[PDB]
Order: C-alpha cells, then sequence, then structure tokens
RNA sequence: CCGGUCCUAAGGCGGGGCCUAAUAGGCACCCGCCGAAAGGGAAACGGGUUAAUAUUCCCGUGCCGCGGGGGUAGGUUCUGC
RNA sequence: CGCAGGUCGCAGUGGCAAGGGGGACCUGACUGUUUAACAAAAACAUAGGUCCCCGCGAGCCCGUAAGGGUGUGUACGGGGGC
C-alpha cells in the first residue's frame, strides 16, 4: 500500500524506534497530511504546501489560508467555514429550488 | 433544463468562447449573447465579468458548480472559470438568461 | 543550597522566561478598531499554539488576531456591532447569537481577548442578559461565565487544531518546542532528588508524597495541593 | 581608465589632456589622454594615428612615447 | 579584522596578481533588490547587483515605480475605475 | 541581434536632436558589438562571433561608423589564425 | 462591443498609466486606436493593446477616425473636460496577492 | 578608503519618580545614553622600497562623502521623450 | 566498466590502511545526561501514560516595599506530582 513498505509508509524514517502505537498514529496523521487534498477556493485535488502548523498554501491558485494543524480542514473546522467560499453550495442549491 | 447537455450542443453547432481571457475580449469587442460564470471564480474575475458585461448589456449565468464542473459539464478534461454563447446553434441555452 | 525547583522560578532568571522578542507583537484588540479589514498575512509566530492574521483596517490599523479556522488571505472581515456573524468578523459579544463558536473572548472590554485563545479552542455563546450588559460564555473547559456584553469576541474557532494528537516522538522534537516557549526543559522528579533539594528526596525506597493542605507554605507546596481527591475516584466523583 | 572607440569622442578628451601617450603596435596605435580625472585610450589604425597626433601638437597638447 | 574574515559575512575571493602572488580578497555581497509591496517578488528595472547602499537605481517609468509590479498597478487602477 | 536596443536610441536620440546623445550611443554601439565579439573570438567561439561580425558590418554601413569596420577587420584577422591553427593540427 | 469609437478609457499600464483618453479608431480585435487629447490628459495619439485599457461608463459622439479637436469639442459637448484631467487613484493597500497571481 | 569610531541585539547604566530608618539598596514607569575590533555598516588596488612599517611610505591607476566653479540636458503660467 | 590470452610469487586489500563470529539470560525501550580529580551505571533524562491546582483580578512562585516571573501568554494553556 505504500512505495517500498507495507504498513508503515511515512513512518519508514524512523526504522524500529519508539513503538508500533506510536509510529501507528503518526502513520495515520502523515498520509492524510501528506496526501493530496481539495483546494477550499479552486477545488483543484492538489497537494496543498503547509507553510506552518495551521497555515496552508495552494500551488494553483496562490489561496493562503487558515486550517488544521496536520490537515487542511478539520472535522469541525469544515462546518463553520467561511461562506464567500461555499459559493458552489449556494448556487447548487437555488438551482434545485428554482428548476 | 439540463445545462450541461445544452451547453454541448452549442458547442458543437454554434459557437462557444472558453475561457476568462478569451470571454473578456468577447465582451469587450466583440458582442457575446450570454456569458457563463462559475461559482468558485475569484473575486478579481467574478467582478471584471460583472463591470465588462454590464457594459456589454449581456446577460450572466452563474453556472451551479465550479470551474472544474463546468468543464466537465462542456465534456472538456480541464477546468473553465467563463465561457461566452455568442451563438446557440440548436440548443435553448438561452434559456439560462431568464 | 536549599530552596527548591519551584521556588527559583519565580526569580524571574533566564532558564524561566519566555523569550517574547521572538515574537511580532501580542495577539489583542486594539481598543477602537471599527469598520472593514482585510486579511494581509497569516503567519506563524514561534512559541503561540494557533497561527496569526495580520489584519489592517480601512483607517491603516494593523492588529494581530488569532486566525479563525477558515480564514483566508485577502479576505475582507468586519469589526463592530453592524458585522454581521461571519467567520473571523470581530463583534460584540451581546450582539452575537446564541449557539455560535467564537474566540478570543474579551471579558472586559478592551482587556484584548483573554478565552478560548489556544489552536482548536472555542467559546460558545450560550445566553444574553442584556438589563446589566452580560453574556453568558461556554469556555474550552466546560465552565460557564459571564462577560461583559460590550466585549468583543471573533466568529469561528481558533486554527490550527490538531496539533497536540501527534506525539513528540522524540526527545530532540519537544526540546526545540521548549525553546519557543518558557519551559524549563526537562524536569526531574521530586524522588530523584536528595532531601535538601525536595521534600521527595531522600529515603532508600524513593517514594512520592501525601497533598498538603492549601495553607501550605512556599517550599511545602508541591505535589498535591489542597487536591480534592486522587486517582481515578476522583475522575468518577467529578464526573 | 576608459576605453573610447569612436575618434570624435575621443578628441574631446584628447584636446583637453595633460598629456598624450603614445604606444605603438604593428597593426595598431594605443593613444591614451592622461586628464585629472581619468586615462582615456583609442586604439587606431597607424595612419589615423600620425593624423592625430599631428592635431594634439598643432593644438599644443603635450605627446610622449611610451 | 581576522575574526572579521572567519565570519562568511564576505566573500572569499581568490586571484592571482600582476606580481604572480595568490591572494584572497575580502568582498561585499550584493544587497537585495527592491521587492513588490504586495507580492514580494524582485521588481523589474530594478533588480541589477548592487554592493553598496548609497547608489541611486532608477525606477521604471510609471506611476508608482519602483514600489509595486505593473501587476498590482493595472489592477488596482481597474477597481477605482470602477469605483 | 545582440545590439539592437543601442540602434534604436541613436535613432531615437537623433530624431530628438540631441547629437551629443547620439554620439554616446553610437560609441555604445561600437562597444557592444566589439567587445562581445573580441570575447567570442578569445573563448574561441568563432562560429558566434562571425555572426556578431556580420551584423556589425551591416550597422557600420547603416550609420558609416570608419572604427567599427577597423575592428571588425582586426577580429576577422584573429579568427583566420586560429582557423588556421585548426586545420592544420586536424 | 464596449471599446469602440467614442468611448472613454484610462490607461493601466506604462507611462501613461491612470491617464484618461477616448477610443477613437479600431485596427483590430487586439488594438484600438487612443488619443486623449495629449493637452488635456497627456495621452498621446497612438495604438493601444485592448488589455492595456480599462473603459469607462462614460461614452461620447464622435466619427471614426476622428481628430484631436473634433474629440475636444465633443468633451466639452458631454462636459467632461474636466473628468478628463483626472488622474485616476489606486488603492495599493487594499491588494492581496490574491487579486494578481 | 585596513579596523575602531556609527547602529542596534541579549542586556546594562544614569537622571526623574515610586519604594527605603537610610544608602553607595530595589526598579514595573518617564527620559536619555551605553552595549559587537566575528552581527548590520561609505570608499583602494597592483608594483617597488627598509635592518626593522606597508592596502599606511613611494610610483601608477582609482574610489567615497561633503562643498564649490564651468559646460550640457533640462527649466523659466503648465508639463521630459 | 567488461572480455580473451600469457605469466610470477610462500604470500597480490602483498607496505600503509583495514569488523572475529554465533547462541542465551538479566536489565534500561531507544539517541541523550552524570559524580572537573578513584563510580558512566541497571542512576538521571526521555517520548508516551495518568492524577492534581487553576477561567486569568486565576493557580504557583520571587520581593522589606515599590513591584516582579509564568505572561508579547489563556484550558490543544500555565504550574505541580507520580
Ligand atoms: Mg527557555
Ligand atoms: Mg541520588
Ligand atoms: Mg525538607
Ligand atoms: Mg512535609
Ligand atoms: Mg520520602
Ligand atoms: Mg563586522
Ligand atoms: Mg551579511
Ligand atoms: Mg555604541
Ligand atoms: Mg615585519
Ligand atoms: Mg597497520
Ligand atoms: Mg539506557
Ligand atoms: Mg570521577
Ligand atoms: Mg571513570
Ligand atoms: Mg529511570
Ligand atoms: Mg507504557
Ligand atoms: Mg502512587
Ligand atoms: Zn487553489
Amino acid at each position: 500500500p505504500f512505495s517500498h513498505t507495507k504498513i508503515v509508509g511515512p513512518a519508514g524514517r524512523y526504522g524500529a524506534r519508539y513503538g508500533m502505537g506510536i509510529r501507528r498514529k503518526v502513520t495515520t496523521i502523515e498520509v492524510k497530511q501528506r496526501g493530496k487534498h481539495r483546494c477550499p477556493s479552486c477545488r483543484s485535488l492538489v497537494r496543498l504546501e503547509r507553510l506552518a502548523f495551521g497555515i496552508w498554501h495552494c500551488p494553483k491558485c496562490g489561496h493562503t489560508f487558515a486550517g488544521g494543524a496536520y490537515v487542511p480542514q478539520t472535522i469541525l473546522g469544515k462546518t463553520i467555514a467561511p461562506e464567500e467560499l461555499k459559493g458552489v453550495e449556494a448556487e447548487k442549491a437555488k438551482w434545485k429550488e428554482a428548476a | 433544463i439540463d445545462i450541461g447537455r445544452e451547453l454541448q450542443v452549442a458547442i458543437n453547432t454554434g459557437k462557444v468562447i472558453i475561457g476568462l481571457r478569451e470571454t473578456k475580449k468577447s465582451l469587450l469587442t466583440g458582442a457575446p449573447k450570454l456569458v457563463i460564470i462559475a461559482a468558485n471564480a475569484p473575486r478579481w474575475a467574478r467582478e471584471d465579468i460583472e463591470y465588462y458585461a454590464k457594459l456589454a448589456g449581456v446577460p450572466i449565468f452563474t453556472f451551479p458548480g465550479s470551474s472544474i464542473e463546468l468543464g466537465a459539464a462542456a465534456k472538456r478534461p480541464h477546468k473553465i472559470m467563463a465561457l461566452a454563447v455568442v451563438d446557440p446553434g440548436q440548443s435553448e441555452i438561452l434559456k439560462l438568461v431568464e | 543550597g536549599k530552596r527548591i525547583l519551584v521556588q527559583r522560578r519565580g526569580r524571574g532568571g533566564s532558564q524561566f522566561r519566555s523569550p517574547s522578542w521572538k515574537r511580532d507583537g501580542p495577539v489583542r484588540y486594539p481598543p477602537n478598531i471599527s469598520g472593514r479589514g482585510i486579511v494581509v498575512e497569516i503567519l506563524h509566530e514561534p512559541g503561540l499554539n494557533a497561527p496569526v492574521a495580520k489584519i489592517r483596517m480601512e483607517n491603516g490599523v494593523e492588529f494581530f488576531n488569532y486566525a479563525a479556522e477558515g480564514l483566508y488571505v485577502g479576505q475582507v472581515i468586519q469589526v463592530g456591532p453592524d458585522a454581521p456573524p461571519a467567520v473571523g468578523n470581530v463583534l460584540p459579544l451581546g450582539k452575537i447569537p446564541e449557539g455560535t463558536m467564537v474566540f478570543n473572548v474579551e471579558k472586559r472590554f478592551g482587556d484584548g481577548g483573554k478565552f478560548a485563545r489556544s489552536g482548536g479552542t472555542y467559546a460558545l455563546v450560550i445566553g444574553q442578559r442584556p438589563e446589566e450588559n452580560k453574556t453568558i460564555v461556554r469556555l474550552p473547559s466546560g465552565r460557564v461565565i459571564e462577560v461583559d456584553a460590550r466585549g468583543r469576541a471573533t466568529i469561528g474557532i481558533v486554527a490550527g487544531g490538531g496539533r497536540v494528537e501527534k506525539p513528540f516522538v522524540k526527545a530532540g522534537k519537544k526540546y526545540h518546542r521548549a525553546r519557543a516557549k518558557s519551559w524549563k526543559y526537562p524536569t526531574v522528579r521530586g524522588k530523584a532528588m536528595s532531601p535538601y533539594a525536595h521534600p521527595h528526596g531522600g529515603g532508600s525506597h524513593q517514594k512520592g508524597g501525601t497533598p498538603v493542605p492549601k495553607t501550605a507554605p512556599p517550599g511545602q507546596k508541591v505535589g498535591f495541593i489542597g487536591s480534592r481527591c486522587t486517582g481515578r475516584g476522583c475522575v468518577r466523583a467529578r464526573a | 581608465p576608459k576605453e573610447i572607440f569612436l575618434v570624435e569622442l575621443w578628441k574631446k578628451y584628447g584636446e583637453k589632456a595633460q598629456v598624450v601617450r603614445v604606444k605603438r603596435y604593428e597593426d595598431f596605435v594605443k593613444l591614451k589622454a592622461r586628464l585629472s580625472g581619468y586615462l582615456y585610450t583609442i586604439r587606431v589604425p597607424p595612419d589615423k594615428a600620425e593624423q592625430l597626433i599631428s592635431e594634439l601638437k598643432a593644438k599644443n597638447v603635450k605627446v610622449e612615447e611610451v | 579584522p581576522r575574526p572579521a574574515y572567519r565570519s562568511r559575512s564576505l566573500r572569499r575571493v581568490k586571484v592571482k596578481t600582476p606580481g604572480g602572488r595568490t591572494v584572497v580578497h575580502y568582498e561585499k555581497r550584493a544587497k537585495g533588490v527592491p521587492k513588490c509591496a504586495v507580492t514580494g517578488q524582485p521588481l523589474g528595472g530594478m533588480n541589477s547587483k548592487v554592493y553598496r547602499f548609497g547608489i541611486s537605481t532608477r525606477a521604471p517609468s510609471r506611476p508608482y515605480g519602483g514600489v509595486v509590479s505593473h501587476k498590482v498597478l493595472a489592477r488596482a487602477i481597474r477597481y477605482a475605475v470602477r469605483r | 541581434p545582440l545590439c539592437s536596443k543601442w540602434e534604436s536610441l541613436i535613432t531615437w536620440a537623433e530624431k530628438g536632436g540631441n547629437s551629443y546623445k547620439a554620439l554616446e550611443f553610437r560609441e555604445k554601439l561600437v562597444e557592444c558589438i566589439v567587445y562581445t565579439a573580441t570575447e567570442k573570438v578569445k573563448k574561441k567561439k568563432l562560429d558566434e562571433a562571425e555572426e556578431l561580425l556580420k551584423y556589425g558590418k551591416e550597422v557600420a554601413k547603416k550609420f558609416n561608423i570608419e572604427e567599427l569596420n577597423f575592428h571588425i577587420a582586426l577580429l576577422e584577422k584573429e579568427i583566420s589564425k586560429i582557423r588556421q591553427r585548426r586545420a592544420q593540427a586536424q | 462591443k464596449v471599446i469602440d469609437v467614442g468611448r472613454v478609457v484610462v490607461k493601466v499600464l506604462g507611462r501613461e498609466a491612470g491617464r484618461k483618453a477616448v477610443v477613437v479608431d479600431i485596427v483590430d480585435e487586439n488594438y484600438v486606436v487612443i488619443t486623449g487629447p495629449k493637452s488635456l490628459s497627456g495621452v498621446r495619439r497612438r495604438r493601444v493593446n485592448i488589455n492595456h485599457i480599462e473603459p469607462t461608463d462614460k461614452k461620447i459622439e464622435i466619427k471614426k477616425g476622428a481628430s484631436d479637436e473634433e474629440v475636444l469639442k465633443a468633451l466639452e459637448a458631454a462636459g467632461l473636460v474636466e473628468y478628463m484631467k483626472e488622474r485616476v487613484k489606486p488603492k495599493l493597500f487594499e491588494i492581496t496577492p490574491a487579486d494578481v497571481k
């Protein structure tokens, strides 16, 4: 399931140190952290750059926004997003509510 | 009305201008009949199209999807922020105006 | 000699202080912001627990606020009683509708913001009591308090949540974090010392201590300090 | 030190020199106008150098061989 | 001046002289070029290498010159014309 | 071409009646051709040098710059000597 | 079409950026000829790329290929002469990298 | 024209004020200053010379800052191309 | 970097330079730290676990006082134990 390892994935940089449980928590987080996400602005499936924990940048449209420490959007953060970015859903609802 | 099916008809039968830069040129220099803008267009692009289409007297329909979804609705493998309908060949894409 | 570590901290030696010159400035509300502003930057600040937003108001006043999750560079925010309760806006607490998640909550107007400032935290607006200019809010700890209804809060949750769920896998990683903070790193257990250096230091089989009363003097007041209870039974009674 | 390629431009400095130094080669001649600020050098064909040298002397500019 | 040459603040440049010796010349590094107040990118027309302060740099012939890039100026003018 | 910026400035300065600047730009044009062509010959990039010399011969005709012809002849003489040595070594 | 003969424009790039002018002629799909009279606004008469001018909602009635004094007489007919002397002022402090990506 | 000298860093000192039985003791506040011969930071290179100095003397060729004279572009209601 | 052939020595990484290896138990997870001058360890630390004091005019600590540290901080936080 990984490029050269079966389960350790990104935590392979730790070798046999720190314990299975610790390296497993790291792998669970970093698979999402270093994977591809959707830009909140341009909706492109791109690998966003984390400038620092909580700061994310889109290399396609230049959108720089505040997010989670390790993922661009936390579970609770998703429900209280700015509505200048939920323009697709406002138009989708209206289109269903008009035709 | 299915927007996507009618857009593909307008592209293949009539004349459709695809892309923000070419749409702006059509508004400023040509006489488009309808301009379609994706819902997640950047603020600078939306205001530019809104301003130019107003001075040109051309209606704007905001597509209910992203620029990625507008491209798929036009059967294109790329994003489409905005497109201008100059000739509705055999579709009624102008039904989106009202 | 004999003064224990907690007593030496109060002297404010260099190893106990915060290297606050590493930061651009305090993250607090200025007293007289109003109108619309623009998010011009979002920055990492050493030693802080959340990303920081630099906001420029129309009259050119700039201030630092903790960035709401989802806030983006170039976003237009609104400050004041007329501001809609959208994420990133700064509103008086008496104007915020009930059930709204807010952060950087002032306790009194003009204190700059006191509660729910760490990454991922938020406060809930529980009620309004306007006949005495008070708003009821729930703090991240679960405590319910009253605040000045004229005080300011920001709409949303603090960005940077989830930081503590990832382990500090190595000692070295926490070491670098500590250097941006005020913590003395690392810590020595009391029972690892000799009696002159800690109440727990000493015996052939070293042991911890039973709790001390709240009236205990400094140098005695270590370990459990007037604790209501300890262990799993205390958690059960807490619930 | 500065180099000038056009004779017409060089003569503006050559006429004002404290001394003009001449260094001869087989195919070209270096003329160096020593002014208070700068040494201005031009490479010219040998035939041109003789004509330029004559004009500088007629304007009473000191000419020396180096 | 010797510990000052052990730091890497100055470039170590090795040069041969007309006398046949190879010496080290300690030279200054270039100053950073002017950057756009909005994007932080170097401004066109002014990104030449400069090794000391006090040298006049010519800004491009445009309103707001060497303060913002042409892209920032054009967009800001478009906003103001409408508004 | 490499030294086209100087050709335009000469026309611009002359059309404005700036005789002093036209002379200075004329000097800069020759510097651009000779200095660049000389460097190419010294580095034995004879092909790059020859294209510069060809263009240099045209602008010398266009602007009537005698000194440009004299320096082009010198560089061409050096080029043939380099080519002579190569062919003999080959 | 918006960029047409008589449409008042503001140049956005070049040395003449921020100065008002008037479209007097159309060359092709990329270029129009603008001459917002030099003595009035400071824009000299030459072609311009349509991407380097921002149209204004003000439009005047003139003929194709109109000259400088014909433009001048039309501006005073519409009373826009003092409008054609004001130079547009950008608000640089409201620009963020998002707008100029 | 090599360094100091200048700048500020972590920090420090003095006056005022507040504290003190009191001070030569303390310092959150106001004002000023100090704080780097490895940080920031104007401007010099080659050759020769002495028993012993050498980017310092001598020769040559320059650079920086400040000030002035002449010429020029430009200006002289208004703006350089 | 490879192939074919010839050939010498006791010895061809010829000097120089340059791991002995394996099985098992106890013990501390690991890297790290320590009795400057008899102890380097199984001691200390550690990441991780858990409990306590605390909503900030707090909790804990320093100062005779003026005042101070934590704190340019705010429970995903500060302090205190194991
Ligand atoms: Mg520390
Ligand atoms: Mg012991
Ligand atoms: Mg004791
Ligand atoms: Mg006791
Ligand atoms: Mg004991
Ligand atoms: Mg230095
Ligand atoms: Mg430096
Ligand atoms: Mg000093
Ligand atoms: Mg000596
Ligand atoms: Mg050996
Ligand atoms: Mg160990
Ligand atoms: Mg020992
Ligand atoms: Mg030992
Ligand atoms: Mg231990
Ligand atoms: Mg365990
Ligand atoms: Mg116990
Ligand atoms: Zn994006």
